[PDB]
RNA sequence: AAACCGGUUGAUCCUGCCGGACCCGACCGCUAUCGGGGUAGGGCUAAGCCAUGCGAGUCGCGCGCCCGGGGGCGCCCGGGAGCGGCGCACGGCUCAGUAACACGUGCCUAACCUAACCUCGGGAGGGGGACACCCCCGGGAAACUGGGGUCAAUCCCCCAUAGGGGAAGGGCGCUGGAAGGCCCCUUCCCCGAAAGGGCUGGCGGCCGAUCCGCCGCCAGUCGCCCGAGGGUGGGGGCACGGCCCAUCAGGUAGUUGGCGGGUUAAAGGCCCGCCAAGCCGAAGACGGGUAGGGGCGGUGAGAGCCGCGAGCCCCGAGAUGGGCACUGAGACA
């Protein structure tokens, strides 16, 4: 009798106790460093990180034979996205990943880190107003997670 | 009668979500509804000649498409296993052969082969005058004299001449012949019939085919003999 | 109506009752159940009549033999409960047709075959007792 | 026919003797039956062809005078005349009201005969001499 | 993130309940700029009552007639009111009834029907009739509807043959796990087909501008009838699976079974005549309560709990309540 409807994807990143002073301080630090719009963006990044880490945990829990046809492609995809720098690291090192690696892949973050903008908020304004070209096309979403191959194809108008 | 897209057969080469809520329902013809594809679906989604149902129905109504030697002007005509499809203005000839990936695919075949159909015998009946009616896998019938009907058994194959309405050749179900799986899971596999477990019901007997070292198992109902070590008609 | 035999006949032979009616022991299509040691004239019998059975058999135990040409048999199986990871032995009483040539008693283990419906509650018929079962194996042929 | 007055559908009673609710409020036309159509002993044969389910036809003997009596001791078929009904073992009311049913005993001109046909379903009285 | 926090004491360790923090669904308050994706919206409330409009047609290549333009061969084009065929039993809605062979899974019908479509084999001969639109008259407020005249059919009917059914006897043979089935032979009884119609082109003949047809043959093509199988839909049967209550313990009497029949497309206490006492129940009958079943959905680390088991798909039931029929392959619509 149940009809499926979409659910929020940042729930896995959102904490259940928001009123911790330490958690609030670290989240505020991350938000101010990367110029995020609200806590939903940070929790979405944490949800992405949680997916990656739980995939690593699941592949670790599978046997060697089952893990064999999935371990190498998994690390290859993480390397291609840019979350992991060495695609041949052991699987258990993937368990220790950090949300800052995912936050670095934002288009606004990359525009700031390439020196194309005066500040991270100015990079967000550039991406919003449409002056950032990704391989010729305007990508107007500041939260876009740029891959490694597309990282070098970022231009300004 | 309507065919909801959800109730359409799962092997049909159509999207399951993107599109309308309806699918073209085959019109009770010479196959099974769940093991056949309508002619409009073949023209629009299999050959991509028509972009809409209107264009497909126009193409069919002109008589450009021929199925098993007969022009078919009905857009809901069922198309099924081993059927010969012929396009008139282009001259292209396909056979609907079992496929590993699409489960049923139109593979081009030679013009000399286009007049033959390998039909699996599905049963025999006694009819008036003492004659024998063979019933084949696609519902086709052939009335024969009793002496020729006596030696043809169920699950045999016959290569049948569409143009002559005759039995070009008879391939009996024996161990060691080449057979193709025409149904479930292990579909499209061609191999040597090398092992049988004869259950009490003959149709549910366990059959094993071999392709070198590739051993697959099915039931006896799900295989069709296509000759000895070389298949008689081009199926791949 | 029923005649007994000093020895069990086979599938196929004809025996004439004292009435002079000849009954041919029919092949019911089950090769691993022997025909009974008696022959009846019942046209609803599967061994000596026109009754046709399907290929669905069941092992049951007889509970009550007091209806005419019928009995109450019990059907037992085991059901798995996932939440407790444990089993439960279930049972269900069934009404079946017992032919005249097959005499049964409470506690007996018999075999029932599904047929067309015969009464309001009867759609299975006693094909034979458990002692009438013979061993049967499929045909196993391979190409070297 | 298919009449709701002669419904042949399921009961509302369980085998345990208790009642059960009605799963369907209306009576299906497919489950309907018809009234008896067995012939009455009369002065001439009257037959009526009736349309039935699926467009088929059933011949009904609304009145029967002659019977196809078979003598196996002569291996011969004779079209005899029914003087009367001697008995209806299925129900004596049939013979009492002069109705002919299967298994009925009829005194035809060849003698006593058992009706071996369903006269309400076959439309003819095939009989066997005794 | 497999999490704890506050509260009973003068203080202390327990028990144990209540609250906090999270997600989802309904309604509600304050506030609200844009875009994309999605099968959201009188379900959770009365299956309560309804103004108004729309919501199943299509076919001139089945048929005659009438009207208008064109042209000479045998008609061309357009329109009208109809007869006739096919469809309207699909599709759309909703959740009262239902604790049930309803639903799900796995099997059956050797106990059955099926227009349309497919294939194989065979057949299409003789004859007859009526009713619309229409014309002349109406009647009635309207709904609806009467009489006379008159042209047709793929409209309706008879005849013949083919074929079909019942009873009985026999058989190599077929299917199939197994014949109460199929085929063959024999006997009687009974029922009993068809539209060679439309179009195209060709040929020939009859006929006349008051005609623009009719007839005989050929080919193509769409059609019609019988037999067999398939396909599709449907009817029916079986095993098992999924609610609460004992402050509900005995229930059942066509009830349980047998035998012989009627009815049905077909098995069956489906119904009927006779015969017996059987059938269900503490492994929970019967009684009451609640509820459409499933795919599925929410939540939790998980076991699990819940149904927001409304929307989307499949099956079921219903059309103000309760009944009963016509037509038809199929409805009790
Ligand atoms: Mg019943
Ligand atoms: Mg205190
Ligand atoms: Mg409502
Ligand atoms: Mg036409
Ligand atoms: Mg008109
Ligand atoms: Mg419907
Ligand atoms: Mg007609
Ligand atoms: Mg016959
Ligand atoms: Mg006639
Ligand atoms: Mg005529
Ligand atoms: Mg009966
Ligand atoms: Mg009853
Ligand atoms: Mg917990
Ligand atoms: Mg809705
Ligand atoms: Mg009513
Ligand atoms: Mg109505
Ligand atoms: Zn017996």
């Amino acid at each position: 009798g149940g009809l499926k409807k979409p659910k929020k994807k940042y729930l896995a990143g959102k904490p259940k106790k928001i009123w911790n002073k330490q958690l609030l301080l670290e989240e505020l630090q991350l938000m101010g460093e990367y110029g995020l719009r609200n806590k939903k963006e940070l929790w979405l990044a944490r949800a992405r990180l949680k997916w990656i880490v739980r995939r690593a945990r699941a592949l670790l829990s599978m046997t060697a034979e089952e893990r064999a046809p999935l371990e190498v492609p998994f690390k290859e995809k993480l390397y291609k996205m840019g979350f992991i720098e060495d695609p041949n690291v052991p699987l258990d090192r993937i368990l220790s990943l950090d949300v800052r690696a995912i936050l670095e892949r934002r288009l606004q973050t990359l525009v700031f880190r390439m020196g194309l903008a005066k500040s991270i908020h100015h990079a967000r304004q550039l991406v919003v107003h449409g002056h950032v070209l990704v391989a010729g096309r305007r990508v107007t979403s500041p939260g876009f997670l740029v891959p490694r191959e597309l990282e070098d194809k970022i231009t300004i108008e | 009668v309507h065919l909801r897209k959800s109730l359409a057969p799962y092997w049909w080469p159509i999207p399951r979500k993107a599109g309308g809520v309806w699918a073209v329902r085959p019109s009770t013809g010479p196959h099974s509804l769940e093991y056949s594809l309508p002619l409009a679906v073949v023209v629009r989604d299999v050959l991509r000649y028509a972009k809409t149902l209107r264009e497909a129905r126009y193409i069919i109504s002109r008589g450009y498409i021929k199925v098993d030697g007969v022009v078919r002007k009905d857009y809901k005509f069922p198309i099924g296993l081993m059927d010969v499809v012929e396009i008139v203005p282009t001259g292209e000839i396909y056979r609907v052969v079992p496929d590993e990936a699409k489960y049923y695919d139109l593979k081009p075949i030679p013009s000399s082969e286009a007049a033959l159909k390998p039909l699996r015998v599905e049963g025999k009946t006694a009819v008036s005058g003492g004659r024998i009616q063979l019933h084949f896998h696609d519902g086709r019938n052939l009335i024969l004299p009793p002496d020729v009907g006596r030696q043809i058994k169920t699950f045999d194959t016959v290569v049948y001449d569409l143009e002559n309405k005759a039995i070009k050749t008879h391939l009996p179900l024996r161990l060691g012949q080449l057979a193709v799986v025409t149904h479930g899971g292990n579909i499209g596999f061609v191999g040597q019939f090398f092992e049988v477990v004869w259950t009490l019901k003959r149709r549910q007997s366990v059959v094993a085919l071999r392709k070198g070292e590739e051993v697959r198992r099915t039931i006896l109902d799900y295989i069709m003999v296509i000759g000895t070590e070389a298949p008689v008609v081009k199926i791949s | 109506t029923v005649v007994k035999l000093q020895s069990r006949p086979k599938v196929g032979d004809v025996v004439t009752l004292p009435d002079g009616k000849k009954v041919e022991v029919k092949n019911i299509g089950v090769p691993y159940v022997l025909p009974p040691a008696a022959v009846c004239d019942d046209p609803l019998c599967p061994w000596h009549g026109h009754l046709k059975i399907r290929l669905k058999l069941l092992e049951v135990t007889v509970e009550k033999v007091r209806m005419h040409k019928a009995a109450v048999v019990t059907h037992e199986w085991v059901h798995y409960l996932p939440k407790y990871n444990r089993y439960e032995r279930r049972r269900r009483r069934m009404r079946v047709r017992v032919p005249e040539c097959i005499e049964v008693k409470p506690g007996d283990k018999v075999i029932i075959a599904e047929t067309r419906p015969l009464s309001k509650t009867i759609a299975w018929v006693v094909i034979g007792k458990k002692e009438d079962v013979v061993e049967w194996k499929a045909k196993h042929e391979t190409l070297p | 026919m298919k009449l709701g007055a002669f419904y042949k559908g399921g009961d509302l009673v369980k085998p345990s003797g208790g009642k059960k609710g009605r799963v369907r409020k209306t009576k299906k036309k497919a489950l309907g039956g018809g009234p008896p159509q067995i012939p009455k002993l009369g002065e001439e044969d009257i037959r009526y062809v009736e349309r039935v389910r699926g467009g088929n036809h059933k011949v009904r003997l609304r009145q029967a005078r002659y019977a196809n009596v078979y003598i196996p001791k002569e291996r011969r078929h004779v079209k005899a005349k029914i003087l009367s009904i001697v008995s209806s073992p299925s129900n004596p009311d049939y013979a009492r009201r002069n109705y002919i049913v299967k298994g009925a005993i009829i005194q035809t001109e060849v003698g006593k005969a058992v009706v071996t046909s369903r006269p309400g379903q076959d439309g003819v009285i095939n009989a066997v001499l005794i």
